[PDB]
């Protein structure tokens, strides 16, 4: 059971891979008011900028 | 949309700056060798293979059997003189 | 004004390409001018490009051009020549190649003067292009394979000459 | 004013490559340099005009000039390399014994 | 964008916490094979390691040897680390966790590794010693010869995914994974990264008694750091790459509820950690090529395969029209 | 000329092209092709129309 | 892939087939064709025989000989085969065949 | 499917024969088993049957030539002109290669890779040909001149040989890159590449006052790239030094091919396209900057090389006054002085090949050559005569149609520079005549005999120079032909 001790580092290694996902995720998802979009294209853009009007003339 | 480059660039200016300050804080307390042109000309070759292989990789879909036989007669051409370079030597490095 | 600043880039790494007394340090700034031509590229909107300039122009060709040069190890006094005697005739020429050909556009292509008044909102949408966007990539592959094939087959053999050469000119086997 | 500030770039590089060519008359590798910078330019002309004109044909002969290039320099750096292994030297005096 | 450093800096700043204790794993792992103990005293189960070794490093007096390269020198690590540090821009390690959502996320990939080649190259020539230049140039000219294969192999992931956006790349694989219909090709991609890395059974900058000196010979105090820091950062993104492209990015073993409570990024993670595992076991497990073996098989071998798996699996997906 | 555009549909002066394509390929004078010509050519440069924007700014930089 | 064999210069003789199958051209080789072919790789294989004396390579360079005169007079017999029922050469025995099957 | 492709079957032929020929020679050269054989030989014979199987397909093929022309149009144009430009490129590749094998064997130049290049250029000119599009040209123009590159230095322990290659590269490379910018230029004004684009665009305006000055331009810098090709004064001087230093059957083989390739260009991008009487004024210039040149230079050499390097010279600036005048004459006499300026070319390279087997370097060397062998001392001197243009020899035609032209077209200082240009080509000519047949050296240099190849090949050229004023109804029918094919 000795061998657990080389599982820490590897641990940790595993838990800063996490952080360098969530956290981004998190604060661009506090930013932006939803999580980002995987795959935004001209259309999801051109939905955006005329949705901006769309609610703000409203 | 080009929109998603932004974040690299900052990301590249962060990445200077952190490389500035790890480098800069401890300032405070005649023999030609022909193989190697060889194998960079080699690398040059088959860098441009890559790079032709990309645009009929997402394009496979739209081009069918033509696309993928014009594909195949340009690999076989490459594929010749690799065969050349071959029994030249100019893949042994001893 | 961004143009401006990667022009400004280009044009001195370029002069440095040019002037620089060291041929290795030569290399090293034609890699700044490249990386410049990529953002340009960028700035097209052309990203498979701009990417294929540093596969290909750093990633391949100035490597190769590094490896010869590094192995020459080149004195100073092989390549050097004092530059004051050639102002002029580089005035005359860079001056008449300045007059003609950076305007060469301008009488057919009049810039549009940005005025004091709101423009952005006469850009006209069309949505029916925007449902099935294609990339760079795929537009450009939908053209080399299937109707301008036959110069990709040529530029092969190009390329098949390329390695011929480098064997005949410098192979010594050991 | 686009399309004529990204004309003016390449065509800065182009001067440069001839300027290269003018100011080197000792140093025929930053002649070569000088040769790929004025293709370079050539490249961005085409990709730029492409753009500009909503037309395909400038992005194909573009990649193809790309392929032109790297074979240029290829057989181009062979035969640098070559005339150095039979002079010893890439001085300019002793690749002047063809003449008249 | 104001917010953007800060994904950036929660990208960046873990990273070099995980490179830290990659190395401390990599040393510990070591020790295990050889009936040891690992670094166990600095800290407990020595887990300050890390600190004390970085700490050191900064508190050590820079040498910068009498060179005409004053500024090249001190330049080349600086930019094999920025290299090494901005691939992660575009790497997913869930569902909408990335910071570049790059249409063109492979090539730009294929491009930051072209690029790695310049520091390598670039700190031999500029440190004035023979040896470094040698050792510089069999370094560049073996990493050159693998990027061959790394690429080739990205285009048998290519065709069957048919886009080069990662994320789309890592959703391709929900039916299936990669890894399992091109399994030599996933081989063939773990022994070109482990060649590509300069690592084991590949590490010749490592074969200093081997009379073959590295190219960072010269190097002293953060120069060094940064050069080991790229080294190990490249590690963990080649063991992401191999992730990403093969087993399926975050996605669960099984498309089942059970599998589903976990997170994505725990499923990458755990990846991720089985490919550093198998970097470190690699390394305790066999002797070196001599330089010249392993170019000839970059070229003889790696070269000629992922060529065969690109006709194969293009002719394959065309024949029974089974493309994306 | 071409037809295919940068964005994979048909390029922006394609239309303009083949009429004066279609007119030439009858008219044997060429004069008599003149007005899509200048149409085709204003399609890719846009010459004309910016002139006359430019004219409208020049007048009210003049009158201010 | 669009395609259009559509000639240029209009075919001067009846046009039994406008695009003949590969299968149906080769099919069609006559006599004439047969002897083009087997002219062609003989010269062919006699030039690669006496060629290959000086280097001692004969028998490979008849072999080497031999395939450029296969691929070379199977292209040519193939060209006057679809030329012929496709009306750019006279082919009297093609419109006979084709009056009366 | 398939049938669209005969269209393009002699040029798959040269290609996979190509392939055939360097996998044959890798193969058999690396071999111990064999003792390492040279190869140059065997593939070179085997490449000339390869050479003229592509002929026979060509020529026997000329409809199916242009199956499918409207699939292959965005690719390359077919037509007569093509046709008899590419039968004649075959010719020339042909003799070119059967005068080499003496020095493969005698030199004991090993290197089959040579014939390869050969070939590969031999398809680049080919494509160059049929080319209609700016694109398809620059691709097939550098494939070209890669293969120039290579074989240029093909003699890589040379400083000759070495400093050609460097020379050509260099020039080559720089020229390409001008003429690559004349390209991106038209494009960007005109939105076009095609020729026939490019001609409809263009026609009914040349410079009517609004003029595109990119057009103007990009029309500029293509004939500047044209000019270096063609060997025009002022973009010349790459010719003399790549000519004198290249192995002399590469010189021969330079000589002749590219002109009649380039030359096709010419026609079919400046004649079909449309800016007009600036690019004619061109030519014009060049021309005579190319005669006067020429002439002087020629008349300096005291090498044989040489001076057929800058006869070559003024002989092309003979040649583009024809397609200065812009007339069907002018260009049925452009296409008449190609021909024979490539066969009297091909005779005098054979004579210098076959007296390669003793060196021969200088004019000097030449004394007492009437003694030695008197049948090869008149044969040289009646290619000397052919070339000083005396009536009733082959190139007589030249020297008529420039006069005739210099009337015709209207230009009076043209014809002044005829007349001395002329008078100074005979002297230097006739000098070598007096080397063979006048003078008494004290010691002489005794010449091996040449090979049949070059013997027959002399003696078919020989009759040719002598007697084809007899009969020249074919040449004048199929170049009245071919001009008239460019525009129908
Ligand atoms: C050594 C040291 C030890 C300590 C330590 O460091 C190291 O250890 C380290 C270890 C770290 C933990 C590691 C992991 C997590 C999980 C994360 O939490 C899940 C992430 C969130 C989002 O991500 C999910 O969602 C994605 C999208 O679906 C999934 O993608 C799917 O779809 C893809 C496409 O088909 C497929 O491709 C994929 O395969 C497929 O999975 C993706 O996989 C999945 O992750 C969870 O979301 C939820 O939260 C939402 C909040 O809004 C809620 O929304 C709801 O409310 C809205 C408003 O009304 C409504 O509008 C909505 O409709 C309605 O749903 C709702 O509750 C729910 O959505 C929370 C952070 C934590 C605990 C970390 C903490 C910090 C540490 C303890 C570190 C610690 C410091
Ligand atoms: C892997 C290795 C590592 C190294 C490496 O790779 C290799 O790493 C790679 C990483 C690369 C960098 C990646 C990224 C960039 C950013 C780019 O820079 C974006 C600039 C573009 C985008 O800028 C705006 O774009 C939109 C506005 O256009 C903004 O949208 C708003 O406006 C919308 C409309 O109302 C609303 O709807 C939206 O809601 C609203 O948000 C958007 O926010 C904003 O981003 C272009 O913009 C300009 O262009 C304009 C046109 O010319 C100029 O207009 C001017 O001229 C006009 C007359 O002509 C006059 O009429 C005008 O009045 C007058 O102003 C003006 O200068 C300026 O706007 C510059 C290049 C660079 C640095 C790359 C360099 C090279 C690398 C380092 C590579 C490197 C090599
Ligand atoms: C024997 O092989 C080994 C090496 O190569 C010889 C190592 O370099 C190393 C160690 C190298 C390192 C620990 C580099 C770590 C660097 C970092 C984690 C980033 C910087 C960390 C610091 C503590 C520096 C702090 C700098 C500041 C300006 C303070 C403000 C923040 C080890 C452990 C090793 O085993
Ligand atoms: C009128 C034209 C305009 C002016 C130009 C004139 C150009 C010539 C200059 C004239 C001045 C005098 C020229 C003297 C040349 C005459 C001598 C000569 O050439 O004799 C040759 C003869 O050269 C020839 O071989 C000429 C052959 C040409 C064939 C042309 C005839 C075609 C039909 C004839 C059919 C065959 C013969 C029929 C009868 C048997 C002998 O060559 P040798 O080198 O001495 O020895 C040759 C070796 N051996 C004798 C052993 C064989
Ligand atoms: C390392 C791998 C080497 C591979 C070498 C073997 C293959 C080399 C390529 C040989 C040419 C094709 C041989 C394969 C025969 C099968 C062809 C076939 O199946 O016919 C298809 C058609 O295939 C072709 O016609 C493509 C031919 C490829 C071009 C090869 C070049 C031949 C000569 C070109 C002349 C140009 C000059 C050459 C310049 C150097 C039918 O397609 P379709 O008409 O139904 O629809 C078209 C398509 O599906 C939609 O886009
Ligand atoms: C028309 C071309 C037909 C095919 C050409 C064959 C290509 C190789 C033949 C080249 C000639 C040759 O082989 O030379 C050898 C021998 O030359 C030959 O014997 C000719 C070889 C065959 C050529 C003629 C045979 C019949 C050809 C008819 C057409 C086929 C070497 O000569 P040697 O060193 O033995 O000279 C010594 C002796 O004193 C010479 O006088
Ligand atoms: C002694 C007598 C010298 C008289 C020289 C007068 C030159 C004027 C010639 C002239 O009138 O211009 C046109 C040609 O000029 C020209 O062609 C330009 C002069 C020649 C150009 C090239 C000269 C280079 C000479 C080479 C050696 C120089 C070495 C310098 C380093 C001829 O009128 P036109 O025929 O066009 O009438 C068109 C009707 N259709
Ligand atoms: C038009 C003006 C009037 C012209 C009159 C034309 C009359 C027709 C010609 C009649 C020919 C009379 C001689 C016929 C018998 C000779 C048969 C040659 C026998 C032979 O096999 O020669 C072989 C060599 O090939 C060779 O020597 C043959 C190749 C020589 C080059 C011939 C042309 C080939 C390329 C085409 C070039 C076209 C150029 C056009 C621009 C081997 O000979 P060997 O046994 O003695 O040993 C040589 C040592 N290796
Ligand atoms: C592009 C093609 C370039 C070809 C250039 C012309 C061929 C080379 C000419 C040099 C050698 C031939 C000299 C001509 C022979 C001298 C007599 C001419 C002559 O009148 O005889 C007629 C032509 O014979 C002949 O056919 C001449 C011999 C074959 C050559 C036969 O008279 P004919 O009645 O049969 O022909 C209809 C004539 N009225
Ligand atoms: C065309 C499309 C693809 C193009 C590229 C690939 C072309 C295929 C590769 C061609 C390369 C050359 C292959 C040469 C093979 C020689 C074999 C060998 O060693 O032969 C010696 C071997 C044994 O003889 P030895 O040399 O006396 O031991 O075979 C012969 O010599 C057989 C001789 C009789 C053949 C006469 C009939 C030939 C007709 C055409 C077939
Ligand atoms: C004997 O005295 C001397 C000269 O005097 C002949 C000289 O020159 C020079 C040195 C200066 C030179 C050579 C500059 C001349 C160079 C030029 C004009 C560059 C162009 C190159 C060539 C070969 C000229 C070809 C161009 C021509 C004929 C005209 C251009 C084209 C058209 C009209 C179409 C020296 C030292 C000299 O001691």
């Amino acid at each position: 059971l000795v061998w657990l001790e080389a599982m820490l580092p590897l641990g940790i290694i595993g838990g800063m891979l996490c952080i360098m996902g969530n956290s981004q995720y998190y604060i661009h998802k506090a930013y932006h008011g939803r999580p980002k979009h995987i795959g935004h294209d001209e259309w999801d853009v051109a939905m955006e900028r005329r949705d901006k009007k769309v609610v703000e003339k409203a | 949309m080009m929109l998603e480059f932004a974040p690299i660039f900052i990301y590249l200016v962060i990445s200077l700056l952190v490389s500035l300050i790890l480098l800069g804080v401890p300032f405070l307390f005649s023999r030609f060798d022909i193989r190697f042109y060889l194998v960079s000309i080699l690398f040059l070759i088959f860098d441009l293979e890559v790079t032709f292989f990309f645009p009929w990789a997402v394009s496979l879909n739209k081009i069918d059997l033509f696309g993928f036989w014009s594909m195949m007669a340009f690999l076989f051409i490459l594929t010749i003189g690799f065969l050349y370079e071959w029994k030249r030597g100019a893949l042994d490095w001893e | 004004m961004i143009l401006s600043v990667l022009s400004s880039l280009a044009l001195v790494s370029g002069l440095m390409v040019v002037r620089a007394k060291n041929p290795v340090h030569s290399v090293l700034f034609f890699i700044l001018v490249f990386c410049d031509t990529s953002g340009l590229l960028l700035l097209l909107g052309l990203d498979f490009f701009a990417m294929i300039f540093l596969v290909v122009y750093i990633g391949a060709i100035a490597v190769l051009f590094l490896f010869v040069v590094m192995m020459f190890h080149i004195q100073i006094a092989e390549i050097h020549e004092e530059v004051l005697r050639y102002l002029p005739v580089s005035g005359i020429i860079g001056l008449i190649f300045w007059w003609e050909m950076f305007f060469i556009l301008d009488n057919e292509s009049i810039p549009l003067l940005p005025t004091q008044r709101n423009t952005t909102s006469l850009r006209y949408t069309v949505y029916a292009g925007k449902v099935r966007s294609w990339t760079n990539l795929e537009t450009l592959g939908n053209l080399l394979y299937t109707y301008y094939f036959v110069w990709f087959l040529v530029s092969s053999l190009i390329l098949l000459v390329a390695m011929i050469g480098a064997i005949v000119l410098t192979m010594h086997r050991t | 004013m686009d399309l004529i500030k990204y004309f003016t770039f390449s065509m800065i590089i182009f001067i440069l490559g001839i300027w290269g060519i003018l100011l080197n008359r000792r140093n025929i590798l930053i002649m070569l340099m000088s040769i790929e910078l004025m293709l370079l330019a050539v490249n961005l002309n085409f990709l730029v005009f492409s753009v500009s004109l909503d037309d395909m044909m400038g992005q194909v002969f573009a990649l193809l000039v790309l392929t032109v290039a790297a074979a240029e320099s290829a057989i181009g750096l062979a035969i640098f390399v070559i005339t150095f292994r039979v002079r010893g030297t890439i001085a300019v005096e002793f690749i002047n014994s063809i003449q008249g | 964008y104001i917010a953007v450093p800060a994904e950036i800096l929660g990208i960046i700043l873990p990273l070099l916490l995980g490179v830290a204790f990659l190395v401390l794993a990599e040393r510990k792992v070591m020790a295990f094979v050889q009936r040891r103990k690992g670094p166990d005293v600095v800290g407990s189960f020595g887990l300050l390691q890390p600190l004390a070794d970085g700490l050191k490093l900064i508190l050590k007096e820079p040498i910068s040897p009498s060179s005409a390269n004053f500024f090249l020198f001190r330049m080349a690590p600086v930019a094999t680390f920025m290299l090494s540090l901005v691939a992660w821009a575009v790497v997913p390690f869930d569902y909408g966790m990335v910071l570049s959502d790059l249409n063109i996320g492979l090539l730009y990939l294929f491009a930051i590794s072209s690029l790695g080649v310049y520091g390598i190259i670039i700190a031999g020539r500029s440190s004035n010693s023979k040896y470094a230049f040698l050792g510089a140039l069999r370094s560049a000219a073996q990493m050159v010869s693998y990027e061959v294969s790394i690429g080739l192999i990205l285009i048998t992931v290519l065709i069957c995914v048919g886009s080069c956006n990662l994320s789309e790349i890592v959703m391709a694989q929900k039916q299936i994974w990669f890894g399992i219909p091109l399994f030599p090709v996933l081989v063939m991609f773990f022994i070109s990264c482990l060649a590509e890395t300069n690592r084991a059974p590949f590490d010749l900058p490592e074969a200093e008694a081997e009379l073959v000196a590295g190219y960072n010979v010269e190097y002293s105090s953060m120069g060094f750091a940064l050069f080991f820091l790229g080294e190990y950062a490249n590690m963990i993104l080649m063991s992401g790459l191999c992730t990403l492209f093969f087993l399926g990015g975050w996605l669960p073993i099984l498309d089942l509820p059970i599998f589903k409570k976990i997170p994505g990024s725990i499923w990458f993670s755990i990846k991720v950690l089985f490919f550093l595992f198998l970097y470190i076991w690699v390394r305790a497990a066999f002797p070196r090529y001599r330089y010249d073996q392993l170019m000839g098989l970059g070229w003889k071998v790696f070269l000629p395969l992922s060529l065969a798996w690109v006709v194969s699996v293009s002719g394959l997906l065309v024949t029974f029209q089974w493309l994306p | 000329a071409s037809g295919w555009g940068i964005t994979g549909n048909k390029g922006r002066c394609y239309d303009f092209w083949m009429d004066f394509s279609e007119c030439m390929s009858h008219c044997r004078e060429p004069k008599d092709c003149t007005l899509l010509r200048e149409d085709y050519l204003e399609c890719l440069h846009h010459s004309k129309e910016f002139q006359r924007r430019n004219r409208i700014y020049k007048e009210e930089q003049r009158k201010l | 892939m669009n395609t259009d064999i559509t000639a240029l210069e209009k075919a001067q003789y009846p046009v039994v087939d406008r695009n003949p199958a590969f299968t149906k051209v080769v099919g069609n080789f006559s006599t004439l064709d047969y002897l083009r072919f087997s002219t062609i790789t003989g010269i062919s294989v006699t030039v690669g025989y006496l060629s290959g004396i000086k280097p001692g390579i004969k028998g490979p360079s008849m072999v080497t000989g031999g395939l450029i005169g296969l691929m070379g007079g199977f292209m040519y017999a193939y060209q006057n085969s679809a030329g012929r029922l496709m009306g750019f050469f006279p082919n009297d025995g093609e419109v006979a065949s084709y009056q009366k099957r | 499917m398939f049938n669209l492709f005969l269209a393009v079957f002699p040029e798959i032929f040269i290609i996979n024969a190509t392939f055939i020929l360097l996998i044959h020679g890798v193969v058999f050269s690396t071999s111990k088993k064999y003792d390492y054989p040279p190869l140059a030989s065997n593939v070179g014979w085997l490449g000339l049957l390869s050479v003229l199987i592509t002929l026979l397909l060509l020529a026997a093929g000329a409809p199916l030539l242009t199956i499918a022309h409207l699939f292959w149009n965005n690719l390359f144009r077919r037509d007569n002109f093509t046709y008899f430009c590419q039968i004649f490129l075959l010719l020339s590749t042909a003799g070119t290669i059967s005068m080499c094998f003496d020095f493969f064997d005698q030199e004991r130049f090993d290197a089959f890779e040579f014939i390869v290049l050969i070939l590969l250029s031999t398809c680049g000119m080919l494509f160059m040909i049929s080319a209609y599009d700016l694109i398809a040209m620059y691709l097939a123009i550098e494939l070209q001149s890669l293969c120039f590159y290579v074989i240029a230095a093909s003699k890589r322990k040379s400083e000759f040989s070495t400093e050609a290659g460097l020379k050509y590269l260099i020039l080559g490379a720089f020229s390409s890159g001008i003429l690559l910018f004349g390209c991106s230029m038209i494009y960007g004004s005109t939105g076009a590449t095609h020729f026939d684009q490019l001609a409809k665009i263009l026609t009914g305006y040349e410079i009517t006052g609004a003029r595109s000055s990119g057009i103007f331009m990009g029309i500029l810098f293509i004939a500047v790239g044209f000019l270096f090709k063609i060997t025009a004064v002022p973009f010349h001087m790459w010719a003399p030094d790549i000519y004198e230093g290249s192995p002399t059957p590469v010189t021969a083989f330079l000589s002749i091919a590219p002109k009649i390739s380039i030359f096709a260009n010419i026609l079919r991008v400046f004649i079909y396209g449309s800016y007009g009487a600036t690019l004619q004024q061109i030519f014009f210039f060049c021309s005579i900057a190319s005669m006067i040149l020429g002439a002087l230079a020629a008349m300096a050499q005291t090498k044989v090389k040489r001076l057929l390097a800058y006869s070559s010279i003024g002989h092309v600036g003979y040649i583009c006054i024809g397609f200065s005048c812009g007339t069907i004459e002018g260009i049925q006499s452009l296409l008449i002085g190609i021909f024979i300026y490539a066969l009297m070319t091909m005779d005098a390279f054979a004579i210098v090949l076959a007296l390669r087997q003793t060196r021969v370097k200088y004019i000097a060397d030449l004394g007492a050559l009437a003694k030695t062998n008197p049948i090869l001392a008149i044969t040289f001197s009646i290619t000397m005569f052919s070339y000083a243009g005396i009536p009733p020899l082959a190139g007589f035609c030249s020297k008529f149609y420039l006069f005739f032209a210099a009337l015709g077209c209207g230009a009076y200082f043209l014809a002044l520079v005829g007349v001395v240009t002329s008078v100074i080509g005979c002297f230097y000519y006739i000098r070598l005549v007096k080397r063979m047949f006048f003078d008494t050296p004290r010691t002489w240099i005794l010449y091996e005999p040449m090979d049949r190849n070059k013997s027959l090949l002399l003696a078919m050229t020989s009759f040719f120079i002598t007697l084809f004023l007899l009969y020249p109804s074919p040449l004048f029918s199929v170049t009245h032909q071919m001009a008239l094919s460019l525009y129908l």
